[PDB]
């Protein structure tokens, strides 16, 4: 019922399979739950999506899904084709039909699909065809879910994805009316709360893109995110979602900093978080002062085990 | 130490808040940098500060000689920048695009 | 091709140079931007459909570049491709014609902020 | 002799071995003969200068330099403990012998001393012990090369590494006077130009630097580098620099693109530059718009071989 876990969807160096592995490992241990593929700047997923895999690849993904079944790890692979799909395109439906058809023939029984950080605008030909991007993407969205036989966990991310990013607001918005009326009901949606980075996300702002989008979304939180910033790093505790938000929502799905070590406050505090209130009513159970001294506390062991760069 | 890391997520907190450890030393250097019988208090404030800013040189230093180099390894690179800062504010209180630019400059923006 | 590659490297050039392509194009869309009655609108939109038509031309190479056989040599330099294409369908279409960022830095920025240098 | 080559001293994300072997098979193919590991990045090498380094660290050091002998290649190893080393303690300079004595077991030959971008500012300790900066890194690099039993290649790169640098002038330079002056006759001396990234390295320039120094300098040229800029990548050729300054060096290293692969032209135009002059006496046999049409000919061959990322 509940996707909670990790999403390396930051800008930057992608992680390496060796440091996955350990955040499935890491997980696990805090009784933790997903892990979502995006990584923003790893050419197969965003910029050169068309891209087939070649055998080393292949080869690694395979041992990757591997790892996060073993560590009881939900490994959702997601795949941004926005920057340049042609929607009324068949070969571009085919395209990611053979794209998200090898990596099933990985292990991966979830996908995603993203359509954040992109110019609303549609080119010439998708124009005829398409009433509207949000049509345009839903229709891609809903052939593909259908195409991978509806997979049990699907996510669609939105153009629209925060508070501040619908045009004119949230309840008048056209583009989300669409995606919550036309996109399959099997189908999540990702929100990352008023703003990019929230400082709070309130249980009437969730309420209200739940109202709109027809389902209760899935947070791609941004708390612990330190991409927009080469001077900035986030070991604060979890702060600004209540723990009443959790029968309020499908997941939480942190987008944390971009070096992997610098981590462990922001999925531990998470953790203890999601754990709090992990049985609700659709802060007396948590409080990021006390979280944050228990994920401390357990950080100061690892600082003592020798480990060699 | 437990206090050491304290400090260190203090200082790199969250997004829209500062840990309390780093709120309180901006404050006291927000507060000597608007100052000159008052005397007697600045300078056990300015004193008093540079033991802070010489106890948070010392946990950076302790930090540095960690058994766990691949934890480490991923975040110094931020702990000696505010390492830098943290030394000449103690010191001060002692006291081109290419041709993707060419055109981009030239477009409505 | 190997014309491919010189209009590549003409774009990425040296620190105090553009190569020659680049350096053409560059004179040519600046010339543009300056620039019944007079019979020199002959000259411009003439001027204007070359220059589309040059667009056409760097934005082909680039696809071309893409589809290469050699994944590595793409991988570490299209970054910078990526963006030269991005900045060159705005000028042909120009010739056609939150929160926690803007406070960047985080403590030791704040810090600077009352530092003299 | 001439040490004609590359330079891995950059800012930013340093090379990995893969690509630092292959590099060495290019330097070997395109006739040239040395290289000088300076990542700026690398903790090991500036930031954490002191720590000594681990078994799978020293193995991986080995095998390179085992492929450097191998590929006729020179690798000289560089390490700068300027940002923060006590030029009086004998605790430093024991340090600074235990790690290069390290390297030297790894089949190392040939070294540096880097104290090129650092504040010219001496901690009391050293103030009271040496006369002035330029004494305290004299001191200390004339120890060190000493006690590594004067090693045939041995550079020393200046604070005042450039014409722009040198305070007040080149000729009149107290610091680079004491460089000249003290600093071993065995010992090299990296040189820029007359700023950073030159635009052209006069050969009038040389000889000003090759009189307080009291020797022909080994070039540390940036034409090539782009660390300074997220937006620049430099393709075109080795350019601004005569073939009349080949009898004027001891060497030419290149510091080039922060991506390893954009490097082919910069290798290769180089290569083609040192051959016009190879045998000098004392821009007529080097012209970078012919270097430019032959590096890219050859470039051209190397898209058409499938690799894979
Ligand atoms: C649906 C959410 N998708 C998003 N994509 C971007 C991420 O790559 C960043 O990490 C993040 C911010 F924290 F910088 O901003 C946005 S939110
Ligand atoms: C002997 C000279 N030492 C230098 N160190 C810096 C390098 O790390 C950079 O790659 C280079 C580039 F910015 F131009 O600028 C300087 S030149």
């Amino acid at each position: 019922r509940f996707l909670c876990g990790v999403v390396e969807g930051f800008y930057g160096r992608p992680w390496v399979m060796e440091q996955r592995k350990e955040l499935f490992r890491r997980l696990q241990k805090w009784e933790l739950n997903t892990y979502l593929y995006a990584p923003k700047d790893d050419y197969k997923h965003r910029m050169f999506w068309r891209e087939m895999y070649s055998v080393e690849e292949a080869e690694q993904l395979m041992t990757l899904i591997s790892a996060a079944r073993e560590y009881e790890i939900e490994f959702i692979y997601a795949i941004s084709p926005g920057l340049d799909i042609t929607f009324s395109n068949p070969k571009e439906v085919s395209t990611l039909k053979r794209k998200l058809d090898q990596v099933s023939q990985f292990g991966c029984r979830s996908f995603a699909l993203l359509f954040d950080d992109i110019d609303h605008n549609m080119c010439a030909a998708d124009k005829e065809v398409f009433s509207s991007f949000a049509h345009a993407q839903v229709s891609i969205t809903n052939e593909i879910y259908q195409y991978l036989g509806e997979p049990e966990t699907f996510l669609f991310c939105p153009t629209e994805y925060c508070g501040t990013f619908c045009y004119p607001n949230v309840s008048q918005s056209p583009y989300l009316r669409t995606v919550g009326e036309k996109l399959l009901p099997g189908i999540e949606v990702l929100w990352t709360g008023p703003k990019v980075v929230s400082k709070e996300i309130p249980v009437e702002s969730i309420e209200e893109v739940s109202k709109i989008i027809k389902r209760a979304p899935v947070i791609w939180d941004n708390i612990h995110a330190n991409d927009y910033d080469q001077k900035r790093l986030f070991l604060g505790p979890y702060k600004g979602r209540s723990t009443e938000l959790i029968p309020r929502l499908k997941g939480v799905l942190t987008n944390p900093n971009c070096e992997f070590e610098a981590n462990y406050v922001a999925i531990h505090t998470l953790a203890t978080w999601y754990k709090s209130n992990m049985n609700g009513v659709r802060d007396v159970l948590y409080s990021p002062q006390m979280a944050l001294k228990l994920a401390l506390t357990e950080w100061l062991q690892e600082f003592g085990v020798p480990h060699q760069y | 130490t437990l206090e050491d890391l304290q400090l260190l997520a203090d200082l790199f907190y969250l997004p829209y808040e500062h840990g309390p450890k780093g709120a309180q030393m901006l404050r006291e250097f927000q507060w000597l940098r608007a100052n000159s019988e008052k005397i007697e208090e600045w300078r056990s404030r300015a004193a008093k500060f540079e033991e802070m800013c010489g106890l948070v040189m010392g946990m950076f230093t302790r930090l540095s000689n960690c058994a766990n180099r691949t934890i480490l390894y991923d975040m110094y690179s931020y702990v000696w920048d505010i390492k830098s800062i943290m030394s000449m504010v103690k010191s001060f209180v002692q006291w081109r695009g290419g041709l993707a630019g060419e055109f981009q400059r030239l477009l409505p923006i």
